[PDB]
This record gives structure tokens, sequence and C-alpha cells, in this order.
């Protein structure tokens, strides 16, 4: 059970990297909306950042956390340097997705998928 | 009429004459608006207000385990005991045997080919029946 | 609100079900003979904790663990189910 | 310097798979049955992992078979059952393992075809 | 010299075998296996900790001089505990010879970046990270290289579906290209091609 | 022979024809239904049956290497004709 | 259900929704959103069109292969209407102009053509019929456009009793003639308004809200024989609305009153263009008509649609009207217009 | 060869009786509500269910659990089995306790009131295998079938 670390030697070290990334993402949203001329609000973008961080709050492997932070940092670099286009930034909001009901009955009516 | 799924169209549990539990696998999906059979009844229960407590295939199989635990031991033949007791109880009520000779429903091959809704609807079985009779 | 069904799960070979196995060998036929109309479903399965299921009206169910119970305690547990009815 | 990590391997958050095709899928781990049309056994050596079959419908333009299942054609090969199960756990797939079926050994005797007093005596060759 | 059979060259097989055990003698700390194939290709299989020492020795040692990194790639083998095989193909102009160096890693374990040994490795390692997800430590500028911006997953993994998970189109309402779950008008047809009869006895695996 | 359904739509040699009430025939409105009117089932039935002298005859479809794989047809059954499984030509043993 | 119209798939481009729709007037502003929403889910859409084929090209990428079918038709040629509707399960009528041409007047587009479609659709056995009218349709209206809407709305009702009739307020969107209309008045200096825009109230509704409402009516079994009023969530004074339009566009706003009579004279002068008029007398009347309040009719909420505020989507439409200096101003930089509670 | 019957006479849509008492297609929502209404007006012995020969166990328990919620126990099957004495209380009472493979281990088989050749063709094949290789003895009470 002794494995080579990526960056953080334990969860406490990893969590500090998470918060450093979150601050960078939090600070960058106003520029992203300004630079990409997005119609969303700065609040909507910051809520989306929170939502992306919240979906990974159950991880307890410092290595898995380090990879998530690594991918988050790369994700931020593309946005800041405007390598992403508006289409790439707005893919987080799934604006053209018709909502898929999550209850048994609604699924039962529409098809066989569970 | 509530259209359901055939055995080729669902992952269903069947127990053979040994008491061995086995499960099918979905090979194709049901046609038209037809649905998985246990899902129709679960959907009905919710509409009726008496919602059943399982929403997935695994959960309803956990329910099978509570009623008869061997229904989820797939490909395993679980032995059954207590023939002595089943025989003691069978002698309590005496009953007469009929004078009818024991005659199975299927005497010859023509009686074999159609015995359920699926084989009755089958044109290949109908060809087989026509062949053996003629 | 009365009792409708009784299920007894036990293992064929486990030592935790020996009392339950004893009860069926000895007191089942007279208990069934006492309640000719009540379904008592004995279902054996390998390596399952012995358990008693009682089903009352409108689908309500309760279960009692019989792991390590003696032949006496099984008679008691059923006598509870057949007597007081939830 | 190695660290002590004390949790089960879970890579679901760094695989890029959508949530739908982790939690809702059912993986089958099995050794394929021998195709009965042929006697060769060389396709029953390795373990396979497949996913549950989902809807296919007819394309309105041409009648081709359309699908919305990204995993419809995904089949993975493994040396052993444990390797397949290890792969399914770290990816977070519910799975079913079917035990390998090896043909039972048989007792064959050509001379039994000509038995003096047993029913194995053949009426033709 | 049968016309249809590839001729066998034994002088090279001996020469590569000799150099193979020469490498193993000098670097026992890292070398786990050495083998030579029937078409005369020498492969060194090493512990991942020895990526830099082994490659540096092969580049600089006077009897090696593998100055050119031909190719650096990875192979995904899901059945293995370490699924990712990392493959370095090196060329020696001085001795007109080629060598392959192989190591391994898994999803969560990094590999030392060989950029300090070969600057050619910079983009090869970006490709391996992009297509397989193998992270390289101390890489000067690691990030996707082949996939689309924001693409999730590592397509060359065996468990990544051929058609992926999403697809693009232009939506007039939002006046931009959007990404949506992939649906195909015609599903890719899986073919079961393997013959049920063994082809190559010489490679039979014991039961 | 190419047939027209009561809706007027031509019937293909595979028997396909949109039934009345199938929306999918709107695709032909203002255009046409591509139908090949040389039905191969009909054309092959117009060929004469070839009388031969031997019990076995071979067919390669004509043209040597430009036909089909060469096969051999038994002609022992005198109630029916031997048909080539590739090209459909029929053969008969003369007396 | 015929087996070929039973839904399949997960609701995407290659799925089968089961809807076969003929959309008349699909080449206009509202049509492009309706066709887009039908194609998204895999519907068969028949687009009978009068314009040059080049002007339908933007519709082609909206459906999988074969799902968008184009036909020619003439509003006066009832043979060309049967061809387009006789394989359909729903017919959607979106025909309309904001001006009268030498060949078609308001009666033609809002009475005779809607009636012909409904009468032919009824004979073809079309199950469902969706007709777009107008919130302010009224027989006694000063606008002849709105007088014809009232006559047409009634005619479609007798002809096709089970028709869903939708009555939207003014619609705002990228290609609207509403927010774009006000933003374009800058080319003339000040913004003329009758009674300084202090006498008119508007309740504009977002294009996507209308489109979702139309699509939900097709699928909702209870939308038959009903009449809906699609209105936005907030009512505004015209002056507040137009002032907000100029704030979001960052253009100098110079309102000045113009009496009703003198501002029909300008409307009559713009009608002389043989092209698309910049404004008309009828356009003047409609813009200054107070939006009706019709509580007795079900709204967007009864079709599962939650109305979109003008503040979320104004920048989406009005950004292109800014100069370079202001192109990058965020949505928050302009405070919302005052609403009528 | 009976699989081709899966392509014929298939139920593909919910159906309800119309005012003329004829079956007509409808939606799941409508058909389920119509059944849900009647199920709420009845209890106990008024509600019963019959399970046919091709029903899966997942459906069997779901239907039992549903009818148990109206306090109905009349969950019946078409095939009969005597309920006297143990009835179905004991699994050994209604099983093939020797197992199919166990036929190869038997020296005498007594068949009663059955035609295994058509009732269970592969179980009859196992009997002939024992008849041939183990010299098994077979006796039959019933119609003298081949
Ligand atoms: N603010 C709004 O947008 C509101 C709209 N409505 C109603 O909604 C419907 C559509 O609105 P909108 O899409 O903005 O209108 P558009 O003018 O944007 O498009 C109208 C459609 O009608 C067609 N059309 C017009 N006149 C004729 C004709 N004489 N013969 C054949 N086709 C014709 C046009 O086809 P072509 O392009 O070939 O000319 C076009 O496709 C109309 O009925 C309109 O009155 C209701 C309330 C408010
Ligand atoms: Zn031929």
């Amino acid at each position: 059970t002794s494995v080579k670390p990526i960056f953080s030697r334990d969860m406490n070290e990893a969590k500090r990297r998470v918060r450093e990334l979150y601050r960078a993402w939090y600070r960058e949203v106003p520029n992203t909306v300004h630079l990409f001329q997005l119609d969303i609000s700065v609040k909507q973008g910051r809520d989306k950042v929170r939502e992306m961080f919240k979906k990974n709050a159950h991880i307890t492997d410092p290595r898995v956390v380090d990879l998530l932070v690594i991918k988050g940092k790369m994700e931020l670099e593309e946005t800041i340097k405007v390598w992403k286009q508006r289409t790439h930034v707005m893919r987080f909001f799934h604006e053209t997705e018709a909502p898929r009901p999550k209850d048994f009955l609604s699924k039962f009516y529409v098809g066989h998928d569970p | 009429i509530l259209p359901g799924a055939a055995y080729t169209e669902k992952s269903a549990t069947y127990v053979n004459t040994e008491g061995r539990a086995q499960q099918t696998k979905v090979a194709v999906t049901p046609p038209g608006l037809a649905r998985e059979d246990w899902k129709i009844i679960r959907a009905l229960s919710e509409i009726a207000g008496m919602t059943l407590p399982y929403d997935t295939l695994d959960q309803v199989r956990n329910r099978l385990e509570e009623v008869s635990p061997n229904l989820v031991r797939y490909d395993d033949v679980e032995g059954a005991n207590y023939f002595q007791q089943a025989s003691e109880l069978s002698k309590l009520v005496n009953q007469q045997l009929l004078a009818d000779p024991l005659v199975p429903p299927q005497l010859t091959i023509k009686d074999f080919y159609m015995t359920d809704s699926i084989s009755r609807a089958s044109q290949t079985m109908a060809k087989c029946v026509k062949a053996v009779t003629e | 609100l009365g009792l409708r069904e009784i299920r007894i799960h036990l293992c064929q070979r486990s030592p935790g079900s020996q009392g339950v196995r004893d009860f069926i060998e000895k007191r089942y036929v007279e208990l069934k003979k006492a309640n000719p109309d009540l379904p008592i479903l004995i279902r054996e399965c390998s390596d399952v904790q012995p358990k008693l299921w009682a089903r009352y009206a409108f689908g309500q169910e309760k279960n009692v663990s019989l792991n390590n119970f003696s032949a006496d305690q099984v008679t008691r547990a059923l006598e509870n189910v057949l007597s007081s009815k939830a | 310097q190695l660290i002590t990590v004390d949790e089960k391997l879970d890579i679901t958050t760094i695989t890029g798979v959508p949530e739908e095709h982790i939690k809702t899928r059912k993986a089958r781990i099995f050794v394929p049955a021998r195709n009965n049309m042929q006697s060769g056994v060389n396709n029953t050596k390795k373990w396979k992992m497949e996913f549950d079959t989902r809807e296919r419908w007819e394309n309105p333009l041409m009648g081709w078979a359309s699908t919305a299942d990204p995993l419809s054609n995904l089949v993975l090969t493994f040396s052993t059952k444990e390797d397949a199960v290890a792969f399914a756990e770290k990816n977070g797939w519910s799975y079913d393992v079917e035990e390998r079926k090896v043909p039972k050994p048989k007792s064959k005797s050509y001379g039994a075809n000509f038995s003096w007093n047993k029913r194995t005596r053949v009426s033709t060759k | 010299t049968r016309p249809t059979v590839r001729p066998r060259n034994d002088v090279a097989h001996k020469q590569l075998s000799a150099f193979g055990e020469y490498v193993a003698e000098i670097l026992p700390k890292y070398v786990q296996q050495v083998q030579v194939s029937c078409f005369n290709e020498l492969e060194i299989c090493i512990h991942p900790d020895g990526v830099i020492p082994v490659l540096t020795f092969l580049r600089d040692h006077s009897n090696a001089q593998f100055k050119s990194l031909a190719d650096l790639t990875a192979v995904d083998i899901p059945t293995r505990q370490n699924r990712f095989e990392i493959v370095y193909n090196l060329l020696s102009l001085r001795f007109n010879s080629r060598i392959r160096v192989k190591t391994y890693t898994d999803e969560l374990t990094p590999i030392e970046s060989s950029v300090p040994v070969y600057k050619a490795a910079n983009w090869y390692e970006r490709e391996i990270w992009d297509m397989f997800g193998v992270f390289f430590a101390n890489h000067p500028d690691l990030r996707r290289i082949l996939t689309d911006y924001g693409f999730e997953g590592h397509p060359f993994r065996k468990d990544f579906p051929l058609s992926g998970y999403v697809e693009l189109r232009y939506d007039d309402e939002v006046k931009r290209v959007v990404a949506e779950p992939v649906e195909l008008a015609q599903e890719f047809r899986k073919f079961d091609l393997n013959s049920p009869w063994e082809a190559f006895p010489a490679y039979r695996q014991p039961p | 022979g190419v047939r027209t359904s009561p809706t007027g739509e031509k019937v293909t040699h595979t028997g396909q024809v949109y039934d009345d009430g199938d929306y999918r025939k709107v695709r032909f409105v203002g255009r046409q239904k591509e139908v090949n009117e040389n039905f191969a089932i009909d054309l092959i039935a117009e060929q004469p049956v070839s009388q031969v002298g031997s019990r076995v005859i071979s067919c390669d479809g004509g043209g040597g290497a430009l036909g089909h794989p060469r096969v051999y047809i038994n002609l022992d059954k005198e109630t029916k004709t031997g048909t080539c499984g590739y090209c459909g030509l029929q053969f008969r043993q003369q007396h | 259900l015929h087996h070929a119209v039973i839904p399949h798939g997960k609701g995407g481009r290659s799925s089968v929704s089961g809807i076969v729709a003929t959309v008349f007037g699909a080449t206009g502003f509202l049509g492009r959103y309706v066709v887009n929403h039908l194609g998204r889910m895999g519907s068969q859409v028949i687009v009978p069109h009068r314009c040059e084929p080049y002007d339908t090209m933007h519709l082609r990428p909206m459906g999988d292969l074969g799902q968008i079918i184009f036909m020619d038709w003439n509003g006066r040629d009832k043979d060309s209407i049967r061809r387009a509707v006789e394989h359909s399960s729903v017919v959607i009528n979106l025909v309309g102009r904001e001006w009268e041409t030498q060949n078609f007047d308001f009666e033609d587009v809002f009475v005779k053509i809607p009636q012909a479609i409904a009468q032919v659709s009824k004979e073809a056995g079309v199950e469902k019929f969706i007709h777009i009218s107008h919130l302010n349709a009224d027989i006694k209206s000063s606008s002849k456009y709105l007088r014809s809407k009232a006559v047409g709305e009634k005619e479609v009702r007798e002809t096709f009793p089970e028709a869903t009739i939708i009555k939207p307020a003014e619609i705002f969107g990228r290609e609207d003639r509403f927010l774009n209309y006000f933003a374009n008045i800058r080319w003339f200096g000040g913004v003329p308004l009758i009674s300084l825009g202090k006498k008119t109230v508007k309740q504009p509704v977002y294009i996507v809200d209308v489109t979702k409402g139309i699509i939900n009516a097709i699928k909702d079994p209870d939308a038959r024989g009903k009449t809906f009023a699609f209105v936005g969530p907030s009512r505004y004074l015209l002056f507040d609305l137009v002032q907000y339009v100029f704030a979001v566009a960052h253009r100098p706003f110079l309102p000045y009153p113009l009496p009703h009579f003198a501002y029909r004279w300008i409307g009559r002068l713009f009608e002389i263009s043989p092209f698309e008029p910049w404004t008309t007398r009828d356009k003047v009347e409609r813009i200054h008509t107070t939006d009706k309040i019709l509580p007795h009719l079900p709204g967007l909420e009864d079709l599962g649609v939650e109305a979109t505020p003008l503040e979320l989507k104004a920048i989406e439409v009005l950004r292109r009207h800014r100069t370079y200096r202001w192109l990058s101003s965020e949505i928050e930089d302009v405070q919302p217009a005052k609403t009528i509670p | 060869f009976a699989y081709d019957g899966l392509k014929r006479q298939r139920l593909t849509e919910p159906m309800v009786r119309n005012e003329k008492g004829l079956l007509t297609h409808t939606t799941w929502e409508d058909a389920l509500s119509r059944v849900a209404g009647m199920l709420q007006s009845f209890q106990g012995n008024d509600v019963a269910a019959i399970a046919g020969g091709l029903v899966d166990a997942e459906a069997l328990i779901a239907l039992k659990d549903l009818l148990n919620r109206v306090d109905s126990d009349t969950l019946c099957t078409e095939e009969v089995f005597p309920t006297a004495g143990a009835g179905t209380d004991l699994r050994s009472n209604y099983l093939l306790n020797t197992t199919i493979a166990g036929v190869e281990e038997a020296d005498v088989v007594l068949l009663v009131g059955t035609n295994p050749r058509f009732e269970a063709p592969l179980f009859n094949a196992r009997i002939r295998k024992s008849w041939l290789h183990n010299d098994l003895k077979v006796a039959l009470i019933g119609s003298p079938v081949d």
C-alpha cells in the first residue's frame, strides 16, 4: 500500500492545492465573461465553478486529487490564454440539452433506459 | 392491455425443474411501446399510490432474496430436505384415485410443437405441425 | 390487520441454523397441522443467517433473526408471530 | 519516497466517462461459450467483459440500426477473472461474474462400439 | 533460401544478444528483462525508476551512442495491474543499430519526463498524456496536444468507446457549435473475426 | 413485374412499398421512387432449360473466369431440374 | 400509432420523436426556432416555402439526414397545401407580414391563408393544428394588422374546432423586429414616441419561450381546442422599455414626443419603399398599443414553460448595436427598467 | 426454431376499450391510470391475478407485492399442484430433487403419468444417455408412449 505520490503526500496537502485552484478559478471568471463576451453573469459562472468542485468532494485519495488539480490547472490555462473559444466555455452549461427527468415514471414513459 | 417484454427482451430470473435459478440477458429491446414486465407493475403501483419499494433490477432482486433466498443464487442447485415431514402431512387427508388411465396431453410429435403463445405464433412450428400430420 | 404468511430461511449445513433445522424436523408438522390454511414457506439456502419473516395485512412485514436460536427459542419466536399480530 | 494510500482504487472521477454510463451500466464478466457450430475451443481461453444491451432503433431514412449507447460495442479481454474484476471495481461498474465452464472429462472407448452384451453396440458405422 | 520465407539473420541476433546482456550487466539496478525477437529487435524492459539512468546511459555511453529518439509511445493492456506500457524506440547512428526500452505505469502513478535526455520527448509525452492519461513528472509544458480543448477522457484507452461520448453540431438558436451525447444513425457493426482454431503452436500458453 | 399499390406507389422487386398511412412516403412528393424494373426473378425464368447427356453437369456461369466459381449439378432426380446455385440456369438429363 | 411514428432513441438528433409536422411560414423569425426545436429531437419537418431556395439554407443543418423536407407552395393554391399537409400529424401556421405588399394585404395573410390551411388540413385528416394569432388581436383596433388577426383567429376556430391558438405578445430575439426596431431608430437622432411613451404598456415575451410553448402544445393532449396567451413575466411602460433598449446598447437616448397624426405622416412616408419598409403606419399603431391582460386564458406556465425575463436576454440581442468602445460591457452594467407591479 | 414467433402477433401499444367496447391504442399514462383507478376501488378477494407459463420471477414478486397492498392473496398460476399437506411449504415437495445430472447416477427410474420426451426433451435425452451407457432400467405408468 506504499505508492509513489504525484504532488501531495496526504489529503491535507492535496486540499491546499484544491483551494489554490479554486481561488484562481474564482478570480478568473469576471475576466472570462468579459473576454469571451459571455451573456451569463459573473454569479452564474462562479456558481458553475462551485458545481464542478462540489461533484468531486467525496474523493479521499491524494493521488486522485492531484490529477484533478492538474486537469483543473490545464483547464484554466486554456481559458486564460483564449485557446478555448466561446463554444468551449459554454459547453459547461449544456444550453441545448432538453432536461431529462430523473424519476421512475418519467423514465418509464420515455424508454427502457433505467 | 399492457404490452410486456418477451424472454429475449429482458434480464429475467427463471427457476428450472431442479430449482436452479438462472437469468436471461437482454438481446434486443421490446418492440413499440412495450416495457419490462416488472417495470410496468412498479409504474402502476406508483400511480395507484401504493408505491413498491424498488426502482431498479438489482433492488427487485434483493426483494426476491427476502422471499426465497435461492432465487438469486444463479446457476446453483440448492438442496431441499424434509421429505419425511412432507410425507407425514400428505397422509392426513385421504382421497380417492380416479378410474381414468394416466394419459399425458402430448401423445405424439404433432402435440409437441405448439404449447405456448410464442410457439403458437411461430410459422416454423406450424410448418412442422403440418409436416408430421401430413 | 392479521397475519398472512410466514417464511423461514435457514441453511442446510451451517451450525447457526441447527436449532431451526431441529424445529422443522420435530415441531413443524404439528404446527402446520395446527394452522392448515396459513402458508408457512420454509426455504433453505447455503450460508444464510436463519431468519423468520411474518407478513401481515396490506403487505407489512417483519423479520426476526434466529441465528444460534435453540429449538425452544424458535418455538417462541413463531409463537410470538402467531399470537400477537401487528 | 512512497506514501501510504489506504483506500480502494477509484478512477471514476478522472476517466472522463459521463455519470450515466458508470452508475446505470451492468458489466458481465464471463468466458465466452464455444460457438456450437464449430469444434474449435480457441475462443474460450480468455475472460471477457461486456455491458448490458441497450435500445437499437431503425433509422427513418434508410432503416439502419441506430443506437444512443456509447458502450454498445465495448468488449474487454482479460487473462483471469480477478483481473477483470479488478478493472470493473476501479472504474465503478456494477458487474456480474459467471464461472468458467470447462467440458467434463469423458471416457471414450472405440471397442465399446462392438459390445458383446451392452447397449453401446452400434448398429451402423 | 526459400522464396516465400523471410530469411533469418543470425549474425545480428548474436550481436544484439551480446549487447543486451552488456546493458543488463551495467545497470542491474533497473533492468528486469532483456529479449531479442526472431526478426532481430532488442528490447530492454526496466523498472520505471530507471527511465532517466537507462536512457542517459544509452544516449551517452561510448559503446551505445543512441543519439536519436525515434519514437516514444504507450500501449494500454487492461488486464495488467500496471496497464500502461511505455515504449522508447532509440536509434544509434554510430553503430547503425536500434534498441527498444520498455517500462510500465498505471493510472495514478507518474513517470519521470525524459525531456532532459531527449528534447524530442516533449511532444511525445504530451501525446501519451493526452491519449492515455499517463502523467509525466517535471515535464516543461504538459497539456493536451491532439484532442479538442476541454475534451474529457483519454481516447486511446481500450475502455474508451470508439465513437466517444459526445459529438458536435451547429445550433442556430445559440448561434454556436454545441456538444451533445453521441447518437449514430447507423451503429458501428462489431465483427467477431477470430477463428476458434489455434494458428501458431509456437506461441501456445501453458494451461 | 413491377406493380403499383392501390396508393399508386410502385412495388420493388424485394416487395417493399410504403403502406397507406405511412408518413415516410412524403419523401417521394415532388420527386420519384427509384425502382429498377428489370426483375431478375422474372428474367431468369425466361431462359430455356438445357438438356444434357451426362448425369453430372458443371456451370461456371459462362465467360470462363468472368463467371462464377465452377460447380457441379446432379441430375438424377427426374421430377425437377438441376439449378445452378449461383446463376439460376436450369439443366435436364435428356432421357 | 403506425409503427413508423412510435418514438425511439434518447431524444437526440438521430432519434425518432414521432412528430410529422408541416410548418407554414418556417422561413421567418419564429419559424427558424420552431424548426430547430423539432429537428433537435428527431422530428420529420415539412417546410413548404415560397422564397428562393437560397433563403432556406439556414434550415438545412437543423435535422438529421432526410428529416427536413422542402416543398413549394402558394398561399392561394390549395393543391399545394394538400401536398404539404396530407402526410402530417400536426400542422403549424406561422404565416404573417408586418406590412402589406402589392400582392398580399393583411386580409390575405391573416384570414384567407390561415383559413385555407385549416380547411385543407381538416380535409386531410390532420390530427392537430397550431395557429399563431396575437395578444392584442381585436376587431375594434386602430391597427388593420390587429383587426385581421381577430377575424382570422375566429375563422380558424370554426374551421378547425380542435385547433390550439397561441396569442403571443411582441417577441424579442436576435432577429426580432422589436428590440432591433427600437435600437435602429438611432439612425435618425432622437426617438419619437406618441405621448412620450408614457401611455403604453408592453409585456414582451422571449422567442425561446414561445418556441417551447409551441412544442409543448404539440405533445400536450390538453392543448387541443384551447387558446393560449404567451406573455413575458414583466410589464413595462413603453418609455422605460425603449430607454432600457438604449442603455443596453449604450447609445445616446434623446426621446421627444411626437403627436399621433404627425407620426402617421412619417409612417406613410416609409411605406413607399418597394422593399421591406423601415416602419409603417400600422407598425406605429402596434408599437403604441397597450398589451392586453387576459387572465381567463392559460399562459406559458400551463405548458410547462417558465417565462424568461427581458433582462437575461437583452444583451444577447442588443450587443451587436454597440460601438467598439462598448462591445464588451457585461450584462450587469445596466440597471433593469422600471416595471409595472 | 420457435423464435420466429417473437416477430408475430406482438403487443406493442397499451390498449383500452372504447365506447364501442373495442380495443384501441392509447398511452401508458392513460392505460395505467385506468387500471390504477379500478385497483383503488377494490380490496381483498375482489382482486386476483393469474400468472402464465412464461412469466419471470421479477414480475411475479412485483405483482404479488402490489396485490398484497390491497390485502389480496389470490396470486394464482395456471399449472396445478396439490396443496394438501405440505403443499408448497417445502421445496422438496415440488422439485426434481435428484437433479438432471443425477439421472446418470440412478439404477432404476420409475416414470409416472408423464411423457418426458415432449414435456422435457433434454431431460429425456439424459435418461436415454443413462439407459445406454449405464444400462439403466426404466419403467412407466401411463399411456405407452415412444
Ligand atoms: N413579434 C412577433 O414576431 C409576433 C409574431 N406573431 C405572429 O407569428 C407569426 C410569425 O411571426 P414572424 O415569424 O416574426 O413573421 P416573419 O415575417 O418573420 O415570417 C413570416 C413567415 O410567413 C411567410 N409569409 C408571409 N407572407 C406570406 C405570403 N403572402 N405567402 C406565403 N408565405 C408568406 C414568410 O415566408 P417568406 O420568408 O417566404 O416571405 C415567413 O416565413 C406571424 O403570424 C406573426 O404575425 C404574433 C405575435 C408577435
Ligand atoms: Zn451458373
